[PDB]
DNA sequence: TCTAATGCGAGCACTGCAGTGCTCGCATTAGATTTT
């Protein structure tokens, strides 16, 4: 069956559909039921092709596929007689359902010839594309330097940290990068310009960044005067400075006014704690004082438009680095994943002097719906594009969207979740006459315990203008799980109070071993204990990932966390290039010792010193060579260096004919560092990292770079800038995902966000645009610009938003059970900091204190607090609190030598001295040739060699020839002229070949014996080609083992028979004269083994004998018999 | 092949090799780009070093070296475009320098001659056919295809002058088609290097006895017993439609209903499959394997196709198998199919011995493998590779035979050399023991900056005293003056001329003058306020120089003799008698932490105070106190204020910010002589302030004369159980982390410390950010 | 780089030379720390 809810998501038609899809809705299972109807139906259905489906993954897409795949089936067995049913299952390989990225190339491959793009173009990873970026960055700076432009240096001097220049080219890329995120680059690019073009006579109550700064000033007001009325309520001054608020709170909308007022006017615990209060509003106001009122309204506008030359500068040189850049790409024939979408974009659109191309025209037709998942996700460029394809205005149209605003974590990538929200809020939950809009709350995949949870904390949090999204029904989580009712199901905070990690890692793990040792048994299923592998850890970043897992891992099961980096730092990695870099240069002190001292060599420190002492002026390598020359043989440190320097020679002319991938290779199977490597702690993940880099020599060959030097540079430059078991599986709240598990601990939940990014003496804002600090260069000051100040009040509480939705994906992620570990200093004091937060009704908490937040606790705890004010603590939640004060032999000694001492003893031993029988038969070519790529056995350019032939085209000239000739009788010297001419017009000699030919030489045979006889006899062919069955060794005497039979191919130039029997023929272009006599002898061996050959295959293979063979020689015009 | 290889299975392959990897090819491309990117040193030495420029009969071991040297050369000198074109130690080098360019530059200069010279396309072609010939390409060719059979490998030798023709072919079809042709390199060089990944090598001829692996195309096999199928991935077997071709899959659709035939291409391709797979499943007589990996290359998920379900389908209740290289998720069974061969058999071994010591029971097939191993002749390898079972990263002591040769006679200190070893003693064994020395590049790095500033302003005193002028008889308009000049007569003396190499470079030029002219500035305003006069400047402190070097002795034949500079040594006369104070010019921010000072991590200034106190009274004869311990800051700063500030008071505020940071006395003149300027409140010269009684203010960095003559005796144990540890031949590794830093941060020898936390017995050992005091009680504690 | 965040020293108000809290101001000092 189906919920109402998902019944509409399938069945609704007519125009553009957006389904809020929470956490667990089975939105899959209902986007798969919903095309499998249109496609399999009795009234009329449509072909798959007919339909467009983006998804996030090509996985989810290949998963979407197999689900659609059974369907059918299964609608098929029931309709055995559906040619149409059976059709579409065809039509699913040829259907278009993947990544928007997926669907592009296949537009730009298709209409590239619109646009300028090469087809077979390239796609560049991430990587190299950004090594272009630099390249080109670094061309253009150098450029503008040259250049002297008065403008540039203006910039340079004020965003560059003077004494490098490095800070401005980062600067020009934050800026590019973002302007792509747009639909219309260089416009956006532009439109930086329009906000700093301002006078002292403008309005700010008017501008668009003003409107982050009025709101602002609205919370720290409000929030002082409601911070304010309780120290009234603990019951005088407290007037003064009310009355005194209430003043300002009056004039929230003049702020030239405010620049008047802000600036000049401004029991032993409830009695100490009501100061504090009083000092909130001091602490708020002085800030906001700070930050607007320091300087006058007409200052902050002079400040501002004197920027104006200096933004103008930017802009055009992101501009120019923007053209450079693409042009880059072009003459190497790649794309970027940004170049994907724009190129699309551009061939969707064409337009005159905005229209739909006819390419987005075909598409429109093609496509009778589309079908996007993970819609919050989405950007403007990806949008533009969807609208393009889809056909029709809002109110009909095939436009099919699915995702959930509250699960939107990717905005760091610029991604739009507003654009989904605008719509969600544009639509009717009917379809009259607009966008219908569906809401799917019932969770059928996890336990209550859980939504109540969630739903009980986001109620108190996620809204206004920190959730951005109001919290509400229809927007709750509902129960839809048949879970069986057990306890200790009950959602746990740990309180606790670098070693800040480790009282945190053992919480964790402790619980986890209760549960283990206990029963705890997970779920018409039954119970299962906990495999380690149903309990998982999820942190938001991962910096303490290492510091877990060791003590996790430190007692019972081992931990697995999916690293990105500190792969350079690793031992392996480094040694593993230090060996390449030896091989590109050998002369490099530090790449050198470091291979010497790995388990590669492993010289002592002793041995290493010991070295120096040879030469101490000299670089290290040759001191190395100092002591192998005059070194003794029988020295170990000796040997070490001596294999060493064997492989490294080896290695050296190895590189100069293979590739990198391939010289890697090589050296890991000479070393044998990575089997070494494996056998040593945490081997399996060093192993990885050995092999990654060799799957990173692969990725780099298709690149447009090439040797071992580039490659070296090129992972050089990453590490400067960019970077079925059961076991614990610690991963970030990120990569959760669709993922899902019984148990969830999600720790860290006592640490900072992340607010670095807004600090700079920049900021890139999508609406807002670029802003920046005043910075005069000459005055050496610089101070906060009022858009700046603007766009981080805006940024903050965005960013805010995005860390409540990463926490909203955390625990919706559990099915079963939850735990919430944070970490603080003093238990007793924070919970009063919440107290104070937690008084206000109405569920959602303060919108300030809320934007006060810096860690994920400040979220937790004051919305936990009120729990355990009707409903608020009567809520269907549970919790259990803890209060920690976080204080409280013989084999391998024998493998270390020699050997111990099985059931396998005995195979063990003959599968290692085993032989292949037939082996030296393995590498022998099965055709042979003797005179097709499947057989075996100094040239100058035409156009700088001489006119003429040489003495092997001449005889295969002359050869030919023969062949040709008529043996009806003895030809003339005309006769033979007339052949050699016929055989020019048709072809089968070339102008040279021609008057190459010696006519006598060719006739002279005619006129010996063997030719009178060759003439008269009852039958003749030529040009015969054979093939011969022989043993291995006929051949190849060397093998001495192995008769299986090779082939032996070559012609016989002529047989012919007589009435005494059948004779063969072979002519000789041989050089005889310059007598024959003494050649003959000499001939005869040469061309002895040939002759045999020819024979035994026609004896052997004709089942008759040949008597006799004779060979002419066209010099002096010889004959010899065999 | 590699797994083949490995695994020692004979093959054969269907599709054949580029020949993008060839030295011939490369060599050929690489020489077009030399003088395309006008001889980017990258470049040529990608020509260099395909040996094909080599000079003939001479032995090629050395040849190879030669170059290398002078590729270093190349790039810390940044040598590049026109460069090339245009007593005991340095002849050797320098030379050497000059005969390996001189067989390189000619053949490759020539060349570009040519080229340049050439306008159609007959007589590129050819300009670069000689290039090759002259260079005698075809006979050492031949050369290396001798080595490559003497060491068993014929294909690899067959395919040398197999190479020749095909870039000959090339030419001569090139000047066929458009020889006569007018064209530049820029076009000419894009047709060759498209004719490049064109170029193929000849199959390679079936064997008697092979596995055939090919396509599941228009591969065709005859008798076959067992077929494996690979890649049954989803996306991949029925191959999704290919998007190819001048003509579309709707295009051609069309043409068919009109009458006209072409080839299938777009979705008949994707019924044919089917047909293919077919035949496919159908080839092996016996057995037949269908496989797909789960993961990526780089890691991302694949599922199987739609054929692995409908064979589910065919055959229900078929299981399936597992491939893994973790031989611990199988039966002992499959365990007994890793014993291919002994390389493959170590391999697993190895990481099963691992796996095992963690608690886990493995399975006892791989004793047996292991006993086997352990009775060859070959069991010494064998051993060492597993020894990796408990390899701890360890340093062996150095013993006193060595450490002494190596080290020398008179162990020669420096206090940075001594610093580097308390920060890490095998950071001294790489750098002082084994003489380690980094590739120099072209970029200009941040220390060597210092090193300007020094110079400059030593030179500014010059012409100072030259004119007979003082620092506070500058004026802002010679402030400027004065330095500037000062960097004219450095700039181009400095770091290899990299401030004249570039544009950007010359810029950054007067970005060090305008710093120069404001610490100018500053020091004027300085001098105008310090009651202190500098005696001596860059003082010459151990070595040869104005100071004898201190030296140390202790037990086991010790010699200590450390040398080094003073930046600035200033006096000042007080009614206490005479006294002297320190100054080091310095680019970050903070100067002194007693924190550091305890682990000997910074021992710079209290070393230098001592000698100027110490020998103070045989020097000037008279007897000095010391009056602390200074750090300025050089720079050009960016103040930071919401409040408006007029030119007054940014003057003010940009002033206060070169206010020093180090140690003070903690008396009232000391200061008064430091900042004459002050008389109540903080000094924006100095860290100190005063009270309305006349004492100083407890925020003041100012200690008492015991503290001082405190720290200096452990500065001096520090060199002493320090030294001596170097002399007993000391190599350990044992990095610090404080706080919460680390000495690993840029250190350079951290790839041959191999440093492993994870594995144990190597440890970050832990140094406690200190209140001045603590650290302070801590030193009167240990005598 | 860069916000909080304590210190330390007096100036002032609050009440009885004089004391006590309170407050401000100026600086250095921690203490921090991303996601794919
Ligand atoms: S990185 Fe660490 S272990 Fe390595 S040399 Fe430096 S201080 Fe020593």
């Amino acid at each position: 069956t189906w919920t109402d809810d998902q019944w509409n998501a399938i069945v609704s038609t007519g125009q553009d559909i957006l389904v809020a899809a929470a956490a667990g809705s089975g939105k899959t299972a209902v986007l798969v039921e919903r095309m499998i109807r249109k496609i399999t139906a009795e009234e009329n259905p449509i072909d798959v092709d007919r339909l467009l489906v983006v998804t996030f993954t090509n996985a989810s897409a290949a998963e979407m596929k197999h689900r659609i795949a059974e369907a059918l089936e299964k609608e098929l067995v029931q309709r055995p007689g559906s040619l149409h049913i059976r059709r579409q299952l065809s039509l699913l390989n040829r259907a278009s359902i993947s990544t928007l990225h997926s669907f592009c190339l296949q537009v730009l491959k298709k209409y590239y010839y619109l646009i300028d793009l090469d087809p077979g173009f390239r796609i560049a990873d991430q990587t190299e594309g950004e090594l272009i970026g630099d390249e080109v960055l670094d061309e253009l700076f150098e450029d503008e330097y040259a250049k002297g432009e008065k403008a540039f240096f203006e910039l340079v001097d004020r965003y560059t940290t003077d004494r490098h220049d490095l800070d401005l080219q980062f600067l020009v890329k934050q800026v590019y990068e973002y302007s792509r995120s747009h639909p219309n680059p260089e416009a956006w690019l532009e439109s930086f310009v329009h906000l700093y073009d301002v006078s002292e006579k403008s309005a700010i109550e008017e501008l668009p960044f003003y409107q982050y700064v009025k709101e602002d000033i609205a919370m720290v007001l409000n929030g002082a005067k409601e911070k304010l009325l309780r120290a009234l309520e603990l019951t005088d001054n407290f007037l003064d400075d009310l009355a005194q608020i209430d003043e300002l709170i009056q004039h929230q909308d003049d702020f030239s006014e405010l620049y008047k007022r802000v600036p000049a006017v401004s029991d032993p615990a409830l009695l100490d704690e009501a100061t504090d209060l009083r000092n909130g509003a001091k602490k708020l106001l002085e800030k906001l004082k700070t930050d607007y009122f320091t300087r006058s309204p007409e200052q902050h506008l002079k400040s501002l438009a004197e920027m104006k030359p200096v933004i103008e500068t930017l802009v055009q040189l992101v501009i120019s680095y923007g053209k450079r850049f693409e042009a880059a790409k072009q003459e190497k024939s790649i794309i970027d994943f940004s170049d994907l979408e724009h190129y699309c974009l551009a061939i969707l659109t064409a337009e005159n002097d905005r229209e739909p191309s006819e390419a987005a025209r075909f598409y429109q037709e093609q496509f009778h719906e589309v079908l996007v998942d993970e819609y919050q996700d989405t950007n403007l460029v990806q949008e533009s594009i969807l609208q393009l394809v889809t056909s029709g205005p809002e109110e009909t149209g095939n436009l099919f969207m699915v995702g959930d605003v509250k699960q939107s974590i990717y905005r760091f990538r610029l991604a739009e979740p507003l654009l989904f929200l605008s719509k969600y809020k544009r639509f009717t939950e009917s379809g009259e006459g607009t966008g219908r809009k569906i809401d799917l709350n019932k969770n059928f995949r996890s336990r209550a315990d859980i939504l109540d949870s969630t739903n009980f904390l986001f109620k108190q949090l996620m809204g206004g203008k920190i959730g951005e999204v109001d919290y509400d029904e229809q927007a709750e989580l509902k129960l839809g799980a048949a879970y069986p009712d057990n306890d200790e199901t009950e959602t746990e905070l740990l309180l606790i109070d670098l070693e800040t990690v480790q009282f945190e890692a053992k919480a964790i793990a402790k619980e986890i071993r209760k549960l283990i040792s206990s029963p705890f048994k997970v779920y018409k299923k039954t119970h299962r204990n906990i495999q380690y592998r149903d309990i998982v850890i999820l942190l938001r970043s991962m910096p303490w990932a290492p510091q877990i897992m060791e003590e996790l891992r430190a007692q019972g099961i081992p931990v697995y966390a999916n690293l990105t980096s500190g792969y350079f730092e690793a031992v392996e990695v480094a040694v593993a290039l230090s060996v390449l870099k030896v091989i590109d240069n050998p002369y490099q002190d530090i790449p050198l010792a470091s291979v010497l001292r790995s388990p590669i060599v492993g010289a002592d420190e002793n041995e290493l010193s010991l070295i120096r002492l040879e030469n101490k002026k000299a670089p290290y390598y040759e001191a190395m060579k100092d002591y192998l020359a005059a070194g003794d043989r029988s020295d170990e440190l000796y040997q070490k260096l001596n294999t060493f320097y064997g492989h490294l020679q080896k290695w050296r002319a190895f590189s100069k004919n293979h590739s990198v991938s391939e010289l890697i290779w090589e050296v890991y199977r000479d070393t044998k560092y990575m089997d070494y490597v494996g056998g040593m702690p945490g081997g399996k993940q060093r192993q990885a990292n050995l092999r990654v880099l060799y799957d990173r020599a692969r990725q780099y060959e298709s690149t447009a770079f090439r040797g071992l030097f580039r490659f070296l540079r090129f992972i050089e430059r990453m590490q400067e800038r960019g970077d079925q078991e059961d076991v614990v599986r610690l991963m970030t709240i990120h990569s959760s995902k669709g993922l899902e598990f019984p148990v969830v601990f999600v720790a860290g939940l006592g640490r900072n966000f992340n607010m670095m990014d807004l600090n700079k003496s920049y900021l890139l804002d999508k609406e807002l645009g670029f802003g920046t600090k005043y910075i005069h260069p000459q005055l050496r000051i610089s101070y906060p610009t009022l858009p700046l100040i603007a766009m981080k009040k805006k940024m903050r509480r965005e960013l805010l938003s995005e860390e409540l939705r990463v926490l909203y994906v955390a625990l919706t992620r559990a099915k079963e059970k939850l735990f919430l570990i944070g970490s603080c200093k003093d238990h007793q004091k924070q919970l009063a900091k919440w107290q104070a937060s937690a008084s206000q009704t109405d569920w959602l908490l303060p919108e300030f204190d809320r934007y006060q937040a810096r860690t994920y606790l400040d979220f937790i705890g004051p919305a936990l607090a009120r729990h355990r004010h009707a409903d608020i603590s009567g809520h269907p939640a549970r919790f259990a609190v803890q209060m920690i004060h976080s204080y409280d032999s013989e084999r391998l000694e024998a493998i270390r030598r020699g050997e111990p001492v099985f059931a396998f003893d005995e195979k063990a031993r003959e599968q290692l001295s085993w032989t292949y029988p037939h082996q030296e038969v393995t590498q022998i070519r099965t055709k042979q040739s003797v005179s097709d790529e499947y057989s075996g056995r100094y040239r100058r350019p035409a156009f700088m060699m001489k006119k003429g032939l040489t003495a092997a085209e001449k005889g295969t000239a002359m050869h030919t020839v023969m062949q040709h000739i008529p043996l009806s009788h003895v030809p003339s010297i005309e006769e033979a002229e007339q052949t050699v001419h016929r055989l020019y017009e048709k072809e089968l000699l070339t102008e040279e070949q021609k008057d190459a030919i010696d006519i006598e030489e060719i006739v002279q045979f005619f006129h010996t014996e063997i030719g009178g006889q060759l003439i008269g006899a009852k039958w003749k062919d030529r040009e015969i080609p054979f093939s011969l069955a022989l043993p291995a060794k006929e051949i190849y005497p060397d093998a001495h083992e192995a008769d299986e039979p090779l082939l032996v191919q070559g012609i016989i130039d002529c047989l012919y028979e007589t009435e005494d029997g059948l004779y063969l023929l072979a002519y000789k272009s041989d050089r005889i004269e310059g007598g024959f006599e003494g050649a003959a002898p000499i001939l005869k061996k040469r061309y002895e083994t040939q002759i045999q050959l020819y024979t035994k295959a026609v004896e052997q293979i004709a089942k008759t004998k040949v008597k006799g063979c004779a060979l002419y020689f066209f010099d002096g015009g010889h004959i010899l018999t065999l | 092949k590699e797994v083949f290889a490995d695994y020692e299975i004979p093959y054969f392959i269907d599709g054949k090799a580029s020949m993008l990897n060839h030295p011939l090819i490369e060599f050929i491309r690489s020489s077009l780009d030399v003088l395309k990117g006008n001889w980017r040193y990258e470049a040529v030495f990608r020509c260099v070093k395909t040996e094909l420029l080599f000079p003939l009969n001479e032995p090629k071991a050395k040849v190879r070296e030669q170059v290398d040297q002078l590729e270093n050369y190349c790039i810390a000198y940044g040598i590049k475009g026109d460069r090339w074109t245009k007593t005991d130690q340095e002849i050797e080098m320098e030379n050497m320098l000059n005969d390996t360019r001189d067989w390189i530059v000619p053949p490759l200069f020539q060349l570009q001659k040519r080229m340049k010279k050439a306008k159609t396309v007959q007589e590129k072609a050819e300009a670069l056919y000689r290039y090759l010939e002259e260079t005698d390409v075809p006979l050492k060719l031949d050369q290396e295809r001798q080595r490559a059979e003497d060491d068993g490998r014929i294909i690899e030798a067959q395919q040398h002058q197999q190479a020749w023709d095909a870039v000959i072919q090339l030419l001569e079809e090139f000047v066929e088609m458009m020889g006569d042709d007018e064209i530049s390199l820029d076009l000419f060089q894009q047709m060759i290097e498209a004719g490049a990944e064109s170029l193929t090598f000849s199959l390679i001829p079936p064997a008697l006895d092979q596995v055939f692996v090919g396509n599941m195309d228009l591969s065709r096999m005859y008798g076959t017993s067992c077929t494996f199928v690979l890649g049954a991935n989803d996306g991949v077997l029925p191959a999704r439609p290919d998007e190819n071709g001048v003509l579309s899959d709707d295009d051609r659709e069309w043409l068919k209903t009109i009458g006209v035939e072409l080839s299938s291409g777009g979705r008949e391709r994707l019924l044919d499959e089917h047909f293919l797979i077919y035949m496919a499943f159908s080839s092996p007589s016996d057995r037949l394997y269908v496989s797909y990996p789960i993961a990526d290359a780089e890691g991302k998920t694949l599922l199987p196709s739609m054929i692995v379900k409908r064979l589910e389908e065919l055959f229900p209740h078929h299981k399936e198998r597992l491939l893994t290289n973790e031989p611990e998720q199988v039966s002992d069974e499959e365990q007994l199919m890793y014993v291919v061969n002994k390389s493959v058999a170590q391999s697993f071994t190895a990481s099963q011995l691992r796996l095992w010591t963690r608690e886990y029971d493995i399975s006892d097939v791989w004793w047996s493998t292991y006993n086997v191993l352990m009775s060859e002749q070959d069991r010494l390898q064998s051993k060492k590779l597993f020894s990796s079972l408990f390899f701890r990263n360890e340093v062996k002591q150095l013993e006193r035979s060595v450490s002494r040769q190596l080290y020398g006679e008179r162990i020669q200190g420096s206090v940075s050399r001594m610093e580097t070893f308390n920060a890490c003693p095998f950071s001294h064994f790489a750098s002082h023991g084994l003489h380690l020395k980094e590739r120099q590049f072209f970029k200009l790095e941040a220390p060597d900056i210092g090193q300007l500033f020094h110079s400059s302003l030593k030179l500014i005193s010059d012409r100072l005293r030259d004119e007979k002028l003082d620092w506070r008889d500058l004026t802002k308009e010679q402030c400027e003056l004065f330095s500037y000049d000062a960097v004219e007569r450095l700039a181009p003396k400095l770091q290899k001329e990299i401030l004249l190499s570039s544009n950007r470079h010359y810029y950054v030029k007067e970005k060090l003058q305008k710093i120069v002219t404001r610490v100018s500035g500053i020091l004027s305003e300085h001098a105008k306020a310090s009651g202190f006069v500098p005696i001596g400047l860059e003082l010459g402190f151990g070595g040869k120089g104005p100071l004898p070097p201190l030296t140390f002795q202790l037990k086991n034949g010790c010699t200590m003799e450390l040398v080094g500079r003073i930046d600035r040594v200033d006096k000042a006369e007080s009614s206490k008698g005479l006294l002297l104070r320190i100054v080091a010019y310095k680019s970050s921010d903070k100067g002194l932490d007693l924190a550091e000072v305890y682990y000997g991590l910074a021992l710079q200034m209290l070393t230098y105070l001592d000698l100027s106190i110490t020998h103070s009274a045989d020097w000037l004869g008279m007897r000095a106190t010391p009056a602390g311990v200074l750090y300025f800051h050089i720079h050009d700063p960016m103040i930071q204020s919401n409040l408006p500030l007029g030119l007054d008071e940014i003057e003010q505020e940009i002033f206060k910010k070169f206010k020093m940071k180090g140690l003070l006395l903690g008396d009232q003149e000391v200061v008064r002589l430091m900042d004459t300027t002050l008389q109540e409140g903080r000094s924006n010269i100095i860290n100190a302030g005063l009270k309305k009684d006349g004492s100083l203010r407890s925020d003041s960095a100012a200690v008492g004369e015991k503290e001082f003559d405190l720290l200096t005796k452990h500065v001096r144990r520090t060199f002493q159980e320090a030294g001596e540890q170097i002399t007993d031949g000391r190599v350990s590794i044992e990095p610090y982390k404080m706080k919460n830093k680390t000495p690993c941060t840029y250190c350079a020898f951290k790839s041959v410390c191999q440093f492993d936390e994870s594995l144990e017995e190597n440890e970050y050992r832990p140094l406690k950010a200190e209140k001045d005091k603590t650290i302070l009680e801590w030193i009167k504690k240990e005598a």
